[PDB]
């Protein structure tokens, strides 16, 4: 998968960070049911020194079929004044492995117990303290904001990389979930 | 000899709360019957405001004035300052008009900067400005948020001919009232941004808006008059320039760059340069605020 589009969103006063990534990642979900979203997913590049941050570049990582055949060229991009963008060529030839992924935890009891209450016509008390997450909330790390799409609230998504050791790589799977990627290549 | 204990500048370039409804594409002519968005609480609790299903497009409406009399302060104490400070402001206006300032606000009446959160996915946007002479239109504009830029200084007739309206508002020349609306396509059922209170929107009599201020941040975007390695834009005008969001603060007292170290070097002893600085402190002058001691 050897096509790589980075977008550097411009500094401004306009509109500070993150929002912009969930805009930008909003817009992607946009231009995903165009076509099918088997293929390509993102990557997050030279910016996850912190750990709680992403940052400002979307990697695109379709090799040369949906990149210059899906958003580039056939179909309407969006922002364009934020971010500037390029064009692609062909990555080199690093092993770093290569996988980024989501995840999805628990921090609100109240769903959970929600559907406590549905399971079988269950009592309150049980509902309540069975083994519940009032005793500690999760928490991951990266984040992004990211609004729905249809008839409902936002959605949160978090994304972690996966096994950045530098021993070896495989031939995997272009995009398992949705719109986020499986092996993708990093720098 | 030195700075008044009170010195005070009143606004000029007064924006009023730009009013927002809902509306279809392609019915930009005869804008006078759609009902105003107002909020609605869901669920510690929030209060979320969103569009119909049958209504693709915003609408925004907003009547900027101009007062003018620009270097003309309200309260002083003494007579020496504020006729030092009237010498500037005539040396300015004389030595240069009111004509690269004009230009760049009447750029940001052009594209739709004042729509904050929802100019980053509108797919159209169409803003008509009225100059009201009497009490109806006296001359008319057109333009496209889309094909005017946000970082970079375009070039037209029109927007010569806004810039001279509003220089001759400025210069006190007249009496400037624009009613600018921007019609933009969003789509069935997005989430508008009206402005959030003390999370509860703003609602004045069950209707939306954005502030006043708010819009009149979005026009103060002039100052590129500042000496950092590039990359932030145009950024909006204070004493010690600065953004919050960024959490940047640039123009610091240490590098002579800010507003009073160049009033009193310019007002009291005559070291101002040709144009940029310049343009940032009477463009401080013309926000308004209060100086001295």
């Amino acid at each position: 998968m050897d096509h790589y589009l980075d977008i550097r969103l411009r500094p401004d006063p306009e509109f500070p960070p993150a929002q912009l990534m969930s805009v930008l990642f909003g817009k992607l979900h946009q231009a995903l049911v165009a076509q099918g979203g088997d293929r390509i997913g993102v990557s997050f590049p030279d910016l996850d020194e912190s750990r709680s941050r992403l940052g400002e570049r979307l990697r695109i990582h379709a090799s040369a079929d949906d990149l210059r055949a899906l958003l580039a060229r056939p179909w309407l991009e969006g922002l364009r004044d934020h971010l500037q963008f390029g064009e692609p060529a062909v990555v080199p030839h690093p092993t770093p492995y290569r996988q980024v992924s989501r995840v999805q935890a628990k921090s609100n009891p109240e769903r959970l117990r929600r559907r406590l209450m549905r399971r079988h016509d269950l009592s309150e008390e049980e509902a309540r303290k069975r083994i519940p997450d009032t005793v500690a909330r999760t928490l991951d790390l990266p984040f992004v904001t990211l609004r729905s799409q249809s008839t409902g609230q936002h959605f949160r998504l978090f994304i972690r990389h996966g096994p950045l050791q530098a021993t070896a790589e495989e031939g995997g799977f272009t995009c398992y979930g949705l719109s986020k990627g499986g092996f993708v290549p990093w720098f | 000899l030195s700075t008044a204990s009170v010195l005070a500048f009143e606004r000029k370039l007064d924006p009023s709360d730009a009013l927002m409804s809902a509306g279809a594409w392609a019915q930009r002519d005869a804008s006078q019957e759609w009902p105003a968005v107002t909020v609605r609480e869901k669920s510690q609790t929030v209060d979320v405001a969103n569009l119909p299903s049958d209504a693709d497009t915003l609408k925004v409406r907003f009547t900027l004035r101009v007062l003018g009399g620009a270097g003309t302060p309200s309260a002083c104490n003494d007579a020496a300052y504020r006729d030092k400070l009237l010498q500037t402001v005539a040396t300015y206006v004389n030595e240069q008009g009111f004509a690269e300032l004009a230009r760049r606000y009447a750029h940001n009446l052009a594209n739709a900067r004042f729509l904050w959160r929802n100019r980053v996915g509108a797919e159209a946007v169409e803003v008509r400005i009225n100059h009201i002479r009497q009490g109806e239109v006296a001359r008319t504009w057109r333009f496209d948020a889309l094909a005017i830029g946000l970082r970079d200084f375009k070039a037209d007739a029109e927007l010569d001919a806004l810039a001279e309206l509003i220089a001759s508002g400025l210069s006190g020349s007249g009496h400037v009232l624009l009613e600018v609306v921007a019609f933009a396509r969003i789509g069935d059922g997005q989430e508008v941004f009206p402005s959030q209170e003390l999370k509860t929107l703003y609602s004045v009599r069950d209707a939306a808006a954005i502030h006043s201020q708010k819009i009149g941040n979005a026009l103060r975007t002039i100052d590129t008059w500042y000496p950092d390695e590039d990359g932030l834009g145009p950024i909006a005008v204070e004493p010690y320039g600065s953004v919050t969001s960024q959490g940047k603060a640039y123009r610091q007292p240490k590098q002579k760059l800010d507003f009073y170290t160049l009033l009193d070097n310019w007002v009291l002893r005559d070291e101002a340069p040709a144009v940029e600085q310049q343009h940032y402190v009477i463009a401080n002058l013309i926000r308004g605020g209060v100086f001295g001691e």
